[PDB]
């Protein structure tokens, strides 16, 4: 058998507030919030038929922002004020439900975690290395 | 021959070694490994959170500053059908 | 049965829903609302061009940013560029820290119960920290010497090898020293014994565990007498 | 004026919190930035300045836990805060000369709102590196 | 257990009282809980859904647990520490070498 020391109790780090979601999850989440801002652009302004093009307020930087505002709980002024941006938008209330109701779960128990390092195991670095002596 | 064999019939051996490592569990992990604490939240625990936010202001505030620099003094509708064609 | 010093417990005080942070947290939440709100300010009113179109000011914006914290909504939002991007940041700062409140105030309205330590004896046949004896002149002493339960007698063993004495000569020299041993010295006697030291005063011992047997007072009387049928 | 005051005297200070300590080695400790000063023992008043070495497990680059250190026994981030506030004070104090361009009293706020912006981080990470 | 088998003699010779217990449970059986080959019992317990536990030796516990198809499991710790040997008759030559 392998005595090494004790190793010390290695608190988690800085960004550690958005470890209970996997990268995977956080990749697709920018992915749909870009698709989602952009689809509700082209909803409207689609040519709405002397107020022919101006009808809504949702540009796509308004856009941008209105699904930003409905992802974290606080809605915005507009509203989509048609139909068929807003079977995007109800669609994507749902998906902020879901989610967020998932990540708040047990967020308490991701930020007091302190885990060990452990550096060698089945030794072979003591081949490896120079550095950690052994006898 | 015949003894040792005897001793890890009866389990002698199991009761040995019972008392002299398990009965002496004294330090730490093996005595309090299972049991619980509730919480407290410490700021060591919530500290990037609070780096993000001021670093935003700053940002914020940077992109004020060169805003106002630029209105102190996209282009040719035309050449978008250029930057869409090798955007394809 | 097993008598100790009952451990003093935590009673919540007026101020108990403030328990899920510490008080850093408290005053630095406080601290960044003030900045946050001042540089929402300061981005909104600085001479854009037409001066009085944008509606924020002082006021309006530090109850802005508190009516983002907690979720209650608002009534107007920034429109330039970078009140929007400082609003976000606010946006996202609010969503950690209350989530955080909530999931750990849930945390601390399940449980208020001490962890109960070395009930039923067999850690006190394990550990070497508490010591623990019995009476002198006793039949719970001669017990435990005739005892033939290897736990027992490992205790047994503990109680003839101590360093200094564990036995006592009274039962209220034993309440004492577990009175004053704070959580050093065990102590051994009958439940009704323990029972009725629980319901004194200053209540600071506490039985723990369950009973280990079956024994029973008596009359006695000398062997051969007349009283011995009628008694 | 009194912003400046109460920075400089928080700053030349060796008072903030209390705890308990050793005085010098090979308490109640009057501790403060580096001078972690003490009384209540067999001597007081003797001030050992303070900086960091622990025994550790011989983390290498471990860099929350070292460039952490390295913001923390040097006070950067709440020095900055003096720099910018008697840099807005000048300012202010420049506004009656050279005046009549209407621009100039803009520039002196940015300091002492981006002083307490520095000053908000370094109570942050003192606070961190006391429980570091 | 297993019929003419180490363990089925170890918990007919057993003084511990829950193996005591478990040996008068085994010899007051109806019908017979003893098997005769080790696939039997494989068998018997992959048909008894739950009803019918079986012992043997670690190695063919998770020899059995590494084939096709995975429908049996592992519970528990060990119980002692046996051993497999080379048995030669008493008295021979090979013993010393071998
Ligand atoms: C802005 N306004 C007036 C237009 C909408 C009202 C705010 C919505 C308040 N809901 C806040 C949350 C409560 C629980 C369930 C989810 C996730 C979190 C826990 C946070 C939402
Ligand atoms: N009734 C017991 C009390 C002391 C003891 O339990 O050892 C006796 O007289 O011996
Ligand atoms: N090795 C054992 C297997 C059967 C058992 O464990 O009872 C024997 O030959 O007896």
């Amino acid at each position: 058998s392998i005595m090494i020391k004790k190793p010390q109790k290695s608190k988690p780090g800085v960004f550690s507030f958005l470890d209970p979601l996997a990268y995977e999850i956080w990749m697709c989440i920018v992915f749909a919030y870009i698709g989602v801002s952009v689809v509700l652009f082209l909803v409207s302004r689609f040519s709405p038929y002397q107020s022919s093009e101006s009808t809504n307020e949702f540009g796509i930087f308004n856009s941008l922002w209105f699904s930003l505002g409905a992802f974290m709980q606080q809605g915005c002024d507009i509203s989509p004020r048609s139909l068929s941006g807003r079977i995007v938008g109800g669609v994507w209330w749902f998906f902020t439900l879901i989610i967020i109701s998932s990540y708040t779960a047990n967020l308490a128990a991701f930020l007091t975690v302190e885990r060990m390092v452990s550096p060698i195991e089945s030794a072979e670095d003591l081949s490896k290395q120079t550095e950690i002596a052994y006898g | 021959n015949l003894a040792v064999l005897k001793l890890s019939e009866q389990g002698v051996l199991d009761k040995l070694k019972n008392k002299w490592w398990y009965d002496k569990g004294e330090c730490g992990a093996k005595d309090s490994g299972s049991k619980e604490k509730t919480s407290a939240l410490s700021l060591s625990n919530v500290a990037g959170v609070f780096y993000i936010l001021v670093g935003g202001l700053g940002l914020a505030m940077l992109v004020a500053l060169i805003e106002f620099c630029y209105k102190s003094r996209l282009f040719d509708r035309g050449v978008q059908m250029l930057l869409t064609t090798v955007g394809a | 049965s097993i008598m100790i010093k009952k451990p003093q417990k935590s009673k919540p005080g007026v101020f108990s829903f403030l328990d899920p942070l510490a008080y850093e947290i408290w005053m630095c939440i406080v601290f960044a609302y003030i900045g946050v709100s001042v540089v929402l300010f300061l981005v909104s009113r600085f001479s854009p061009y037409s001066e009085s179109t944008n509606e924020f000011g002082i006021f309006n914006s530090l109850w802005f940013s508190l009516g983002a914290f907690m979720q209650q909504g608002c009534d107007i939002s920034p429109r330039s560029l970078s009140g929007r991007i400082v609003g976000g940041v606010w946006w996202f700062f609010t969503l950690i820290i209350i989530s955080s409140y909530t999931a750990n105030l849930a945390a601390f309205l399940t449980v208020e119960r001490m962890v109960s330590p070395i009930e039923s004896a067999e850690d006190l046949s394990k550990q070497t920290e508490i010591a623990y004896g019995t009476l002198d002149s006793g039949s719970t002493k001669e017990f435990f010497r005739r005892s033939k339960i290897a736990v027992f007698d490992k205790m047994w063993t503990y109680m003839r090898s101590a360093e200094p004495s564990v036995f006592v000569r009274t039962t209220a020299e034993g309440v004492a020293r577990v009175r004053k041993s704070k959580g050093k010295y065990a102590y051994l006697l009958e439940s009704t014994m323990n029972e009725y030291i629980e319901q004194r005063k200053p209540c600071d011992t506490m039985k723990v565990g369950g009973n280990l047997d079956s024994k029973g007072y008596g009359i006695a009387t000398p062997k051969g007498s007349s009283l011995g049928t009628p008694v | 004026f009194a912003a400046f005051s109460l920075m400089t005297i928080a700053v030349g200070t060796d008072y903030w919190l209390y705890s308990r300590g050793v005085c010098k080695t090979k308490v109640m400790t009057h501790s403060g930035l580096w001078r972690t000063c003490c009384l209540e023992g067999n001597f007081k008043g003797l001030c050992k300045q303070i900086d960091h070495f622990p025994e550790d497990a011989d983390y290498e680059a471990d860099t929350a836990e070292y460039f952490l250190r390295a913001v923390r026994a040097s006070s950067i981030f709440p020095i900055l805060s003096v720099i910018l506030l008697f840099m807005g004070g000048l300012c202010i104090a420049a506004s009656e000369f050279y005046k009549t361009r209407h621009n100039i009293i803009l520039s002196a706020g940015i300091f002492f709102v981006s002083a307490g912006l520095s000053n908000i981080i370094g109570i942050i990470v003192y606070i961190s590196a006391n429980a570091g």
